[PDB]
């Protein structure tokens, strides 16, 4: 898991978050995203 | 505390059905 150090937020923090995990949550549920399509 | 012994998941999917 990638981190940016800067952060409008503040101190330090990874950068992925809860709506990217979410859309991947509904494209596994879909029975567009995939582990390539975050990778890009 | 609730400590997580035990989590749901299509639940959250219905919540975010909801939220978006």
């Amino acid at each position: 898991f990638i981190v940016e150090d800067d952060e409008s937020l503040g101190h330090k923090e990874l950068k992925v978050r809860k709506g990217h995990i979410a859309k991947l949550m509904a494209t596994e549920y879909q029975d567009e995203y995939t582990w390539s399509s975050l990778l890009n | 505390t609730n400590a997580s012994p035990f989590i749901k998941r299509d639940r959250m999917r219905r919540n975010f059905l909801r939220m978006r």
